[PDB]
C-alpha cells in the first residue's frame, strides 16, 4: 500500500501530472485503472511477438513473480496429510516398477511438515511479492522516464 | 556473446565453471556427506 | 511359532511393501466362530477363516484399527486378538494385549509410568533450565 | 481358474498384484534378461549394455530440437548434449553407489554392493560415450549410410 | 581508462587467500 | 403401499430451531450451534436412521427445489413482459438489443437504466430469454404474463405436492427401490414424450411465426398461435405437405414429410440459429428412440430385464466378480445414485456449453456475443460444480453407505485393492501433462524473452499440430454427401465450410487448429486430470489408507486426525472436495478464457460486404496465447479495458463487480492462510473487553470450526473469483459490438 | 518417539485409553481420585502423535499431554 | 537403390530390420533356449 | 492413384494387432 502510493505520487511528480492522483485517488478504480493497469503497458511489451526491448527481462521476472507467488498458494491452502497419502501411492509406485526398484531412496519420502508448510508457502508467497514488485517498479519508471 | 573489457575470455571459462561445476560438485559433496552413516 | 491360517484374500497393492522384509511387520491372530467377511485396514474386503487366523500388516495401528473393528463391528465380539510385532531375524514380540488384559480395565502389577506428581500448571519455567538438554515436562 | 489376476508370488498381503503386466512369463523373461536383471553377468558387461542403449538414444533429442538444429554443426551440438548428459548421469550413478553401500555388503546380488555398482557405473559411462559417439558418426556420415543401404557405391 | 588482463588474474590471484581463510574458518566453525 | 398422516403439520416447531438433530435441541451454548444448524439442515441420513424417512424428505424436498424452479421461471416470465422491450426487439432484432430488468431511479443508480434502443432504458439482459422466446414461437407480452402466472400455480402445485406427500399420504420404501419402473417412466415418460411434445409444439407453434419474421412479415400482421390450430388451412398455405393429414405417418410413407422434417444441417441464414424443421426431426427421433428405451426393464408385467441379472452377468477373466451387486448399492444409497447422477449431469451440462456455441440452436443468439459468452461460461461452471459435488457424494457413500461384506471380489473391492496403483498412476499422468503443456507456455516465454522466437513452440517454428482433431475436422467436413448421403450441409460449420454473416457479424466459421489449439487443449487434459485426481482419491481412499487406517470411523468431514504421523490436517473426503473446488475452479477459468479469446479472435467480428472479416482481436491467438505474456498483456490486459473504463457509464456495474470480486477473493485468504487459534485467543481478548463493561452474551462467542473455515475460505475465493470473471466477461461482450 | 504425561488431576475415566488408536497408554490403580485409577504411557515409542487422548479428556487443562518430540518411522506412521 | 512409392524409407529401414536384426535377434534367443539347462 | 504415407503407416499400427495375437497363440501352444 505505501510502495503504491509513494510510486503513483511519484509518477504524477515527475511527469507534471499531479491531477491523476489529485482527482482519482480518492476512489478505488483509480488506483486500479491509472496506477496498476496503465503503468504496465510498457512493462508487458518487454517481449511480444513483434521483439524485444530492454524491458524483457523486466517482464519476465514480473511472470515469474506472480508464479512463485502462486505457487506459495499451494503450501498455504493445501495442507499435509493429502500431500502425504499422494506421497505414499508414489513411495508405493517406485517400490513395484522394475529396472527402478535397483534404485532405494536413504531417507524415506514424506511430505513437508506442517509448519514447513506454512514457511515454504510463505517464503514463496514474499519472493513472489518483492519480485513483481521490483520488476513492475523498474520498467514502470525505466520506461517512462529512464 | 562477447566483450570489450580485459580477459574477456574469463565469463567464457568462468560461467560455466560457477553455473555447472561449482553447483555439481556442491551438491555432490552434500550428497555423501549428508547421507554419510558414519558415527551420527 | 506363530500359529493361525491365513484369511483368504485375493491381494490388494495396499499391503506390505519392503519395510515387511527389511525393519518390522505386525501380525494379528484372533480365534473365529464363522467364517465371515471383514474389511481390510489396507482396503477392500478379506475373509476370514473358521478357527485360528493370522494376518500379516505393515503397522501396529492398521492391526489395532483390526482389532477394534473385531471387538465392534461383529455381533460376537472377538474379544481374544494377539498382536505381534515381528523382526526380519525371526524374533516375535508379543505387543497387545500386554498383560493379557485391555488397557481400558486396570490389572495390578501394572506400573505407572509417563505419570507426574505435579500439575499442568506446575512446570518449571523454560529459562530455569536452559543449557541442560532437557524440556519443562521431562524434569 | 481362468482369473488372470493373482497374489502376488502367492502372497495376498505383500501389496503388489500377479498381473498380465507386472508378472507374465513375457514379463519375467524380458525384464530378467535385460542387463540389469540377466543372471551371472558382471556389473562392467550389465553397466556397458545399459550404457550403450542409452547413449545412442540420448542423441536424438538434442540433435533435431536443440539450439544446434539448424546450423551447420547440428550433429555436433547433439553429440555434446548427449556426451554431457551421460557424464552427469554417470556421477549421479557413482553418488549413489557411494551413499547406498557404506555399510556391510550383502551375499546376494553381487550388484547390489559397493564393488559391483561402481563396476555397474563405470559400464555404463563407457557404453554411454561409446554409444553417443556411435550415434553419432552414424548422423554425422548419414549420407554414407544411406549410399550403402541404398548400394549407391556397388 | 581499462584494467588490464594482468590486473584481473592478479585480483583473482588475491582472491585466493579469502578463499582458503573461509574455507579454514567454516571449517573450524563445523566443529 | 402409501402412508396415511405419518407427520402432522403444526406451528410449535418451527419456534425451536435445532429440533432436526438431537444435540442441536438442547439449546446454544457456543456460537457453533448456530454454524451447526446451517450445516446439519439437509443431511437426512445423520439425523434418522431409517432409509423409508430419509426418502420421504427427499421426495417433499425435490418437490421444494421445483417450485423454487418455477418460482425463478415465472419471475423471468413477468419480468420480460412488464419491465421489458421483447415488444420492439421481436419486430427489428439488429437494431435493439435484449433488455428485461428496469431499475429504479434512485441515488444515482438510473445510470444503469442504458439506452439499448428503441426509446428503452434497461440493463442489457446476455441470459439469451429472447432468443429461446423467439424460437418458441412467443410474440406479445401477454402470453408471457399467462406463461408467469401458470408458472406460479405450477410453483404452488408442487409446495401442496411436497406438503402432501410428506405430511398426509407418503409412500413406502419399495415404492422407492422399484428403479426397473422408474427408469422407464423415465426414459419413455419425462424425456421422450416431453421431447414429443416439443416437437409437436414446434411443428404446430413455433415454426409459423418463426418462419414468417424470417420472411419479413410483421410480428403484429402473425394473429396469434392458437388461430393456426382453429384452422388447418394456414399449414397448407405454408408447408405443403400438410395436404394428405396423418395418413403417411401410418403407411410407411414418411418421405411426405420431407418439407418440415429435414436434414439440412448448419444454420438459417437470416437468423443464424439452427433449422426449426431440423429441431423437429431431431425432437421426433429422440421421442422414438427414447420410448423405445423406456420398455427395457420389467415392472409389472413380466416383459422386459432384471438390471441386477444383467449386471451379474458381467464379469470376465481380469474383472474376478464383475458387476456383482452394484444393483444393492445403486437401490439402497442415495449418495451412490447422487454421486454417479451429478457426474452424468455435470458433464451432460458442460456437453451443453460446448454444442451450444458451435450449433446456435436460437435466432439472433450466435450474432449476440455476449449471450454466447455468457451461456458458454454459465454452463461451464454449472457442469464444474457438479462434477465436484459427485466426487463429494462418493466420498460420502464410500464413509457413511459402504459395507463390505456385502461386496466381496466384484468391481468396488477391486478398485479398493489396486487404489494404489490407480492414484500413482493418475500422479505420473498429471505430472506429464503438466510438465508437457505448461512447460511448453514456459518454454515459449524465456524463448521470447531471449529474442529467440525461432525456437518456441508454433506455427512459425517448431510446430506442434493438432493432426487427429484436423483429420476428425476435414472427415466432417466430407461428410455431408459421403458418409452422410442426405445430410445437406455440414453438423457444424466449425468443423470446415464457410462463414455465415448474419447482419454485419458473424455467427460461425471454421475454427482452425494450430500449435495454441495443441497447447490450450493439453493444458485442458491437465487439469481435468489433476481435479479428477484429487477426487478419485478421495473417493478410493475416503475409508483408509497406509497413513490412517480407520478414517471411515473419523467420517467423511472432520478437519484432520491431529499433528502426528508427521501431520494429517486434509485427510478427509471433504478436504479432497475443497482442493477439487480449486482445481476445477481452474481449469475451467482456463477454459472459459480459452473460449473468450479463440472467439474473439479467430471467429467474431464484423462482415464486410465484398465478404471479408475483421475480427473483434485480430487473429492475435496464433501468436499471442503461445506464451503466458501473451494471455497476460493482450487477452487479460487488453480486454480489461472495458471493464475498467466502464465509470461513469451504464456498464459502471460491471466495474463495481470487477472490483467487489477483487475483494471477496483476497477476503477468502484470510479464511485460506491462518488457523483457528489464533482467531480463538483474539476472541478470548474480546471476550474480555467485553467482560469489563458486562456486555458478554450468553451463548459464547467461538472462532469458526477448522471445516468451516476451509469452507468459507474456499466459498469466498470462488465468489470473488468468478464475480470477476463475470463482470470482466459482459463488459468485454457488451462493448465487443 | 513422542511423550505422553500424566498429570495428577486424572480421574480415571479410561478415556483417553479408549481414544488411543495404537495401544500406547494403560490404566493403572491409583487413589488420588474416586475412580482410584490412574492413566499410564508404557509404550511411548508406539504413540503417533494425534493427540485423540487429549481431545477426549474432560478435565479443564487436561490430564494427558503429548508433546511430540523425536520422530521415528513408528510416529510419522510411516507403512514404508 | 530407391522408391517412387509412399514411405520409401521404410525398405530402406526395413531391408536391414528383417534381414540382420530380426535374425540374429531370433537365432541368439533360440541359441539360448535350447541351451537352457533348466529342468527339462 | 498411389497410396499415401500414413495409410502404410496405419497399416503397419494395425499389422501390431496380429503380431501380439500371434505371439499369444505360439505361447499358447507351447505350453
Ligand atoms: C560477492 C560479490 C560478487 C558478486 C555478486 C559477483 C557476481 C558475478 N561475477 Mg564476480 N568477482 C567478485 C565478486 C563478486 N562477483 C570478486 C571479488 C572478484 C575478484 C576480483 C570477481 C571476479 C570475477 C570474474 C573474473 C568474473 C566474475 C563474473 C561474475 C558474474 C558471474 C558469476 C561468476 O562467474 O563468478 C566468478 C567469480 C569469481 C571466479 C571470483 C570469486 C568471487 C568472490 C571472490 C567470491 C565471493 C563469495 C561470496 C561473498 C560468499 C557468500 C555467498 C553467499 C551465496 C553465501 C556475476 C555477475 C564473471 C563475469 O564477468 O561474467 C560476465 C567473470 O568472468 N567475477
Ligand atoms: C582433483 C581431483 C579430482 C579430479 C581431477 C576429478 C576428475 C573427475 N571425476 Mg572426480 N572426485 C574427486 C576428485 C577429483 N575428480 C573426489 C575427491 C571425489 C569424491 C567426492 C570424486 C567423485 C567423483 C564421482 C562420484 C565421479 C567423478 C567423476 C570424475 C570425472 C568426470 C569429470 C568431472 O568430475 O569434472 C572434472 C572435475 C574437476 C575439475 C574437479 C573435481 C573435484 C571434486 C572434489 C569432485 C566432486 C565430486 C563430484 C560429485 C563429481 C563431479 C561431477 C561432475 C558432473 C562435475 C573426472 C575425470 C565421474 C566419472 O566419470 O568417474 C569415472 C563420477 O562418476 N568423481
Ligand atoms: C425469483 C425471481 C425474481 C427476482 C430476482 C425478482 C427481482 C426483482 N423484482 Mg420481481 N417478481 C417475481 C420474481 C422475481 N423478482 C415474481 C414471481 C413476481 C410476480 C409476483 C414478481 C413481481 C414483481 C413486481 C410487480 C415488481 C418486481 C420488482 C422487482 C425488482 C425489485 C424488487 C423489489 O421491489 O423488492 C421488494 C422487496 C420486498 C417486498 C422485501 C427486482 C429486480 C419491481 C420492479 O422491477 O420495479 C419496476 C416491481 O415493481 N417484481
Ligand atoms: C404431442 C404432439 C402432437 C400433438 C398434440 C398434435 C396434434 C395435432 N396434430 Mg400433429 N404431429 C405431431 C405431433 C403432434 N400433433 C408430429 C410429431 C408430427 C410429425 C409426424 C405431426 C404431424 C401432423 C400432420 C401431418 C397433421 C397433424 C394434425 C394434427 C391435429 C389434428 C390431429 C387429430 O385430431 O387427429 C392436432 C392439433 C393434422 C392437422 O390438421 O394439423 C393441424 C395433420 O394434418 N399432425
Ligand atoms: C444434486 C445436487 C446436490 C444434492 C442433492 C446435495 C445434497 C447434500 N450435500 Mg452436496 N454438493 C453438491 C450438490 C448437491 N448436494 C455440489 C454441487 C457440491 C460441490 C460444491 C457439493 C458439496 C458438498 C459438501 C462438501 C458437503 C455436501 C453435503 C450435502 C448434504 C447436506 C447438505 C447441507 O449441509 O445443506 C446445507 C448447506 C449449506 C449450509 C451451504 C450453504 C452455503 C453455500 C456454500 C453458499 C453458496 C453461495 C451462494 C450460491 C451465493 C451467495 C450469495 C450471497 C452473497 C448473498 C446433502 C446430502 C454435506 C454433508 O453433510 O454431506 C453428507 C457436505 O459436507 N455436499
Ligand atoms: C501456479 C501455482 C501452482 C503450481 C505451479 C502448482 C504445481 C503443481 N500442483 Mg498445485 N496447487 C496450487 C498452485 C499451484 N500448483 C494451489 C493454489 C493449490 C491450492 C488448492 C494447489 C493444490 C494442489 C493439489 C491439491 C494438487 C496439486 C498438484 C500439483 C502438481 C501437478 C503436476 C504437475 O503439473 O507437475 C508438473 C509440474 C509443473 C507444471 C510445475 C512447473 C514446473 C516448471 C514449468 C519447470 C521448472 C524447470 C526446472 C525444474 C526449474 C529448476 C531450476 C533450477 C535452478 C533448480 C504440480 C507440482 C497435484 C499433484 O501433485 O498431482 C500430481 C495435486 O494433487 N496442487
Ligand atoms: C506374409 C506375407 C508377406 C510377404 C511374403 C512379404 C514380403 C516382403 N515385404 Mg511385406 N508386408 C506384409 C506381408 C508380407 N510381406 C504385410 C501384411 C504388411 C503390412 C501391411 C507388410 C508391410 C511391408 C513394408 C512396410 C515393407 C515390406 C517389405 C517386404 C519385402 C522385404 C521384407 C521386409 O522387410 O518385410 C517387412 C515387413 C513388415 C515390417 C510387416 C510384417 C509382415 C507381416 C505382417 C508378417 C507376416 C508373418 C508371416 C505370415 C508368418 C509366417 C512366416 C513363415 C516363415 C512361417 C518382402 C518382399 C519391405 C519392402 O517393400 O521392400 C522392398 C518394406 O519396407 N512389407
Ligand atoms: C538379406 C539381408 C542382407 C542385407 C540387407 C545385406 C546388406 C549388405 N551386405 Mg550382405 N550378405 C547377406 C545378407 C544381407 N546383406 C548374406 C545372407 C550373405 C552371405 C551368406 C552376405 C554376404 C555379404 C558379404 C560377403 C559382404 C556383404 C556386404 C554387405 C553391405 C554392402 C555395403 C557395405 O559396405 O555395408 C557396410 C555396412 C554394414 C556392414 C552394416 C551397417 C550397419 C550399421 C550402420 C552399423 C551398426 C550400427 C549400430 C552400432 C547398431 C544399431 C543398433 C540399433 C539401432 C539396431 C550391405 C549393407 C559387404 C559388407 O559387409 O561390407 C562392409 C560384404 O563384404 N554381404
Ligand atoms: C485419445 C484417444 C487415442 C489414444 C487412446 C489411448 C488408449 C490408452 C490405452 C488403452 C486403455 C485400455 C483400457 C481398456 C482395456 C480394458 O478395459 O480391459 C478390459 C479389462 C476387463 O476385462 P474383463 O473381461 O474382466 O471385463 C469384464 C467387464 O465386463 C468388467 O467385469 O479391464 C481391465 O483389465 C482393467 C484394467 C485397465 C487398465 C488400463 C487402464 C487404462 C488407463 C488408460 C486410460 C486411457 C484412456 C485414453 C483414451 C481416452
Ligand atoms: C460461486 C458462488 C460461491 C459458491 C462457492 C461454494 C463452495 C461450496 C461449499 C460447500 C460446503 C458446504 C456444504 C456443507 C458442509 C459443511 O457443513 O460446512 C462446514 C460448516 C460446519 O462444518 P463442521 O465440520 O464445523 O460441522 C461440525 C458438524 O458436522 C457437527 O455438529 O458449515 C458451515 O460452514 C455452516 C455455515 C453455513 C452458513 C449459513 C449461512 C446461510 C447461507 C445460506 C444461503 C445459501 C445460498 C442459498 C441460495 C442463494
Ligand atoms: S494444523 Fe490444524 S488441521 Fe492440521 S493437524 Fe493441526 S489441528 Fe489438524
Ligand atoms: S497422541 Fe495418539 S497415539 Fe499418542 S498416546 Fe495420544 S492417542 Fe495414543
Ligand atoms: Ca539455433
Ligand atoms: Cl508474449
Amino acid at each position: 500500500w505505501l510502495t503504491f502510493y509513494w510510486h503513483w505520487k511519484h509518477l504524477g511528480v515527475w511527469s507534471g501530472n499531479v491531477a491523476q492522483f489529485n482527482e482519482n485517488s480518492t476512489y478505488l478504480m483509480g488506483w486500479f485503472r491509472d496506477y496498476l493497469w496503465a503503468n504496465s503497458a510498457q512493462l508487458i511489451n518487454g517481449y511480444n511477438p513483434y521483439g524485444v526491448n530492454n524491458l524483457s527481462v523486466w517482464a519476465w521476472m514480473f511472470l515469474f513473480g506472480h508464479l512463485v507467488w502462486a505457487t506459495g498458494f499451494m503450501f498455504l491452502i493445501s495442507w499435509r496429510g493429502y500431500w502425504q497419502e499422494l506421497i505414499e501411492t508414489i513411495v508405493w509406485a517406485h517400490e513395484r516398477t522394475p529396472l527402478a526398484n535397483l534404485v532405494r531412496w536413504k531417507d524415506k519420502p514424506v511430505a513437508l511438515s506442517i509448519v514447513q508448510a506454512r514457511l515454504v508457502g510463505l517464503a514463496h508467497f514474499t519472493v513472489g511479492y518483492v519480485l513483481t514488485y521490483a520488476a513492475f517498479l523498474i520498467a514502470s519508471t525505466a520506461g517512462k522516464f529512464g | 556473446m562477447d566483450g570489450s573489457y580485459a580477459a574477456s575470455y574469463l565469463p567464457w571459462i568462468l560461467i560455466p565453471m560457477v553455473g555447472w561445476l561449482f553447483p555439481a560438485v556442491t551438491m555432490g559433496l552434500l550428497f555423501i556427506h549428508i547421507e554419510s552413516e558414519g558415527e551420527g | 511359532e506363530l500359529s493361525g491360517q491365513p484369511p483368504k484374500f485375493g491381494g490388494s497393492t495396499g499391503g506390505l511393501l519392503s519395510k515387511a522384509n527389511r525393519e518390522e511387520k505386525y501380525a494379528i491372530t484372533w480365534t473365529s466362530a464363522s467364517e465371515q467377511v471383514f474389511e481390510m485396514p489396507t482396503g477392500g474386503a478379506a475373509i476370514m477363516n473358521e478357527g485360528e487366523n493370522l494376518l500379516y500388516l505393515a503397522r501396529k495401528e492398521q492391526c489395532l484399527a483390526l482389532g477394534t473393528q473385531l471387538r465392534t463391528k461383529f455381533k460376537p465380539k472377538i474379544q481374544d486378538y494377539k498382536i505381534y510385532r515381528v523382526y526380519p531375524s525371526g524374533e516375535v514380540q508379543y505387543l497387545h494385549p500386554a498383560d493379557g488384559v485391555f488397557p481400558e480395565k486396570v490389572n495390578e502389577g501394572r506400573e505407572a509410568q509417563g505419570t507426574k506428581t505435579r500439575r499442568i500448571g506446575q512446570n518449571p519455567e523454560p529459562v530455569t533450565i536452559k543449557f541442560s538438554g532437557k524440556a519443562p515436562y521431562e524434569v | 481358474s481362468n482369473q488372470v489376476v493373482q497374489a502376488y508370488n502367492g502372497d495376498p498381503f505383500v501389496g503388489h498384484l500377479s498381473t498380465p503386466i507386472s508378472d507374465s512369463a513375457f514379463t519375467r523373461t524380458f525384464i530378467g534378461n535385460l542387463p540389469a536383471y540377466r543372471k551371472g553377468l558382471s556389473p562392467i558387461l550389465r553397466g556397458l549394455e545399459v550404457g550403450m542403449a542409452h547413449g545412442y538414444f540420448l542423441i536424438g533429442p538434442w540433435t533435431l530440437l536443440g539450439p544446434l538444429r539448424d546450423s551447420e554443426y547440428q550433429y555436433i551440438g547433439g553429440l555434446i548434449g548427449a556426451l554431457a548428459l551421460i557424464l552427469v548421469a554417470t556421477a549421479a550413478l557413482s553418488s549413489y553407489g557411494l551413499v547406498t553401500f557404506q555399510g556391510e555388503q550383502g551375499s546376494g546380488d553381487t550388484l547390489q554392493t559397493a564393488d559391483g555398482w561402481s563396476q555397474f557405473a563405470a559400464g555404463f559411462f563407457v557404453g554411454g560415450m561409446g554409444g553417443a559417439f556411435v550415434a553419432y558418426f552414424l548422423l554425422e556420415n548419414l549420407s554414407v549410410v544411406d549410399g550403402i543401404f541404398r548400394g549407391l557405391f556397388n | 581508462m581499462a584494467l588490464s588482463d594482468t590486473q584481473i588474474l592478479a585480483a583473482l590471484v588475491v582472491a585466493l587467500l579469502p578463499a582458503f581463510l573461509a574455507f579454514r574458518l567454516s571449517t573450524e566453525l563445523y566443529k | 403401499s402409501v402412508d396415511n398422516n405419518p407427520v402432522p403439520t403444526s406451528f410449535e416447531k418451527w419456534g425451536k430451531p435445532g429440533h432436526f438433530d438431537r444435540t442441536l435441541a438442547r439449546g446454544p451454548k457456543t456460537t457453533t450451534w448456530i454454524w451447526n444448524l446451517h450445516a446439519n439442515a439437509h443431511d437426512f441420513d445423520s439425523q434418522t436412521s431409517d432409509l423409508e424417512d430419509v426418502s420421504r424428505k427427499i421426495f417433499s424436498a425435490h418437490f421444494g427445489h421445483l417450485a423454487v424452479v418455477f418460482v425463478w421461471l415465472s419471475g423471468m416470465y413477468f419480468h420480460g413482459a412488464k419491465f421489458s422491450n421483447y415488444e420492439g426487439w421481436l419486430a427489428d432484432p439488429t437494431h435493439i438489443k435484449p433488455s428485461a430488468q428496469v431499475v429504479w431511479p434512485i441515488v444515482g443508480q438510473g445510470i444503469l437504466n442504458g439506452d439499448v434502443g428503441g426509446g428503452f432504458h434497461g440493463i442489457q439482459i446476455t441470459s439469451g430469454l429472447f432468443y429461446l422466446w423467439r424460437a418458441s414461437g412467443f410474440t406479445d407480452s401477454y402470453q408471457l404474463y399467462c406463461t408467469a402466472i401458470g408458472g406460479l400455480v405450477m410453483a404452488a402445485l408442487m409446495l401442496f405436492a411436497g406438503w402432501f406427500h410428506y405430511h398426509v399420504k407418503a409412500p413406502k420404501l419399495e415404492w422407492f427401490q422399484n428403479v426397473e419402473s422408474m427408469m422407464n417412466h423415465h426414459l419413455a415418460g419425462l424425456l421422450g414424450l416431453g421431447s414429443l411434445g416439443w416437437a409437436g409444439h414446434q411443428i404446430h407453434v413455433s415454426m409459423p411465426i418463426n418462419k414468417l419474421l424470417d420472411a419479413g412479415v410483421a410480428p403484429k400482421d402473425i394473429p396469434l398461435p392458437h388461430e393456426f390450430i382453429l384452422e388447418p388451412s394456414k399449414m397448407a398455405e405454408l408447408y405443403p405437405s400438410f395436404a394428405q393429414g396423418l395418413t403417411p405417418f401410418f403407411t410407411l410413407n414418411w418421405g411426405v414429410y420431407s418439407d418440415f422434417l429435414t436434414f439440412k444441417g448448419g444454420l438459417n441464414p437470416v437468423t443464424g440459429g439452427l433449422w426449426l424443421s431440423d429441431t423437429a426431426h431431431h425432437h421426433l427421433a429422440i421421442a422414438v428412440l427414447f420410448i423405445i428405451a423406456g420398455h427395457m426393464y420389467r415392472t409389472n408385467w413380466g416383459i422386459g430385464h432384471s438390471m441386477k441379472e444383467i449386471l451379474e452377468a458381467h464379469k470376465g477373466p481380469f474383472t474376478g466378480e464383475g458387476h456383482k451387486g452394484l444393483y444393492e448399492i445403486l437401490t439402497t444409497s442415495w449418495h451412490a445414485q447422487l454421486a454417479i447422477n451429478l457426474a452424468l449431469l455435470g458433464s451432460l451440462t458442460i456437453i451443453v456449453a460446448q454444442h451450444m456455441y458451435a450449433m446456435p440452436p436460437y435466432p439472433y443468439q450466435a450474432i449476440d456475443y455476449a449471450t454466447q459468452l455468457s451461456l458458454f461460461t454459465h454452463h461451464m461452471w454449472i457442469g464444474g460444480f457438479l462434477i465436484v459435488g459427485a466426487g463429494a457424494h462418493g466420498a460420502i457413500f464410500m464413509v457413511r453407505d459402504y459395507d463390505p461384506a456385502k461386496n466381496v471380489n466384484n468391481l468396488l473391492d477391486r478398485m479398493l485393492r489396486h487404489r494404489d496403483a490407480i492414484i500413482s498412476h493418475l500422479n505420473w499422468v498429471c505430472i506429464f501433462l503438466g510438465f508437457h503443456s505448461f512447460g511448453l507456455y514456459i518454454h515459449n516465454d524465456t524463448m521470447r524473452a531471449l529474442g529467440r522466437p525461432q525456437d518456441m513452440f508454433s506455427d512459425t517454428a517448431i510446430q506442434l499440430q493438432p493432426i487427429f482433431a484436423q483429420w476428425v475436422q476435414h472427415l466432417h467436413t466430407l461428410a455431408p454427401g459421403a458418409t452422410a448421403p442426405n445430410a445437406l450441409a455440414t453438423a457444424s460449420y466449425a468443423f470446415g465450410g464457410e462463414t455465415i454473416a448474419v447482419a454485419g457479424k458473424v455467427a460461425m466459421m471454421p475454427i482452425t487448429l494450430g500449435t495454441a489449439d495443441f497447447m490450450v487443449h493439453h493444458i485442458h487434459a491437465f487439469t481435468i486430470h489433476v481435479t479428477a485426481l484429487i477426487l478419485l482419491k478421495g473417493v478410493l481412499y475416503a475409508r483408509s489408507s497406509r497413513l490412517v487406517p480407520d478414517k471411515a470411523n473419523l467420517g467423511f468431514r472432520f478437519p484432520c486426525d491431529g499433528p502426528g504421523r508427521g501431520g494429517t490436517c486434509q485427510v478427509s473426503g471433504w478436504d479432497h472436495v475443497f482442493l477439487g473446488l480449486f482445481w476445477m475452479y481452474n481449469s475451467l477459468s482456463i477454459v472459459i478464457f480459452h473460449f473468450s479469446w479463440k472467439m474473439q479472435s479467430d471467429v467474431w467480428g464484423t462482415v464486410s460486404p465484398d465478404g471479408s472479416v475483421t475480427h473483434v482481436t485480430l487473429g492475435n491467438f496464433a501468436q499471442s496465447a503461445i506464451t503466458i505474456n501473451g494471455w497476460l498483456r493482450d487477452f487479460l490486459w487488453a480486454q480489461a479495458a472495458n471493464v475498467i473504463n466502464s465509470y461513469g457509464s451504464a456498464l459502471s456495474a460491471y466495474g463495481i463487480m470487477f472490483l467487489a470480486g477483487h475483494f471477496v477473493f483476497a477476503f477468502s485468504l484470510m479464511f485460506l492462510f491462518s488457523g483457528r487459534g489464533y482467531w480463538q485467543e483474539l476472541i478470548e481478548s474480546i471476550v474480555w473487553a467485553h467482560n469489563k463493561l458486562n456486555v458478554a452474551p450468553a451463548i459464547q462467542p467461538r472462532a469458526l470450526s477448522i471445516i468451516q473455515g476451509r469452507a468459507v475460505g474456499v466459498a469466498h475465493y470462488l465468489l470473488g473469483g468468478i464475480v470477476t470473471t463475470w463482470a470482466f466477461f459482459l463488459a468485454r461482450s457488451l462493448s465487443i459490438g | 518417539s513422542h511423550s505422553v504425561k500424566i498429570y495428577d488431576t486424572c480421574i480415571g475415566c479410561t478415556q483417553c485409553v479408549r481414544a488411543c488408536p495404537l495401544d500406547v497408554l494403560e490404566m493403572v490403580p491409583w487413589d488420588g481420585c474416586k475412580a482410584a485409577q490412574i492413566a499410564s504411557s508404557p509404550r511411548t515409542e508406539d504413540c503417533v502423535g494425534c493427540k485423540r487422548c487429549e481431545t477426549a479428556c474432560p478435565t479443564d487443562f487436561l490430564s494427558i499431554r503429548v508433546y511430540l518430540g523425536a520422530e521415528t518411522t513408528r510416529s510419522m506412521g510411516l507403512a514404508y
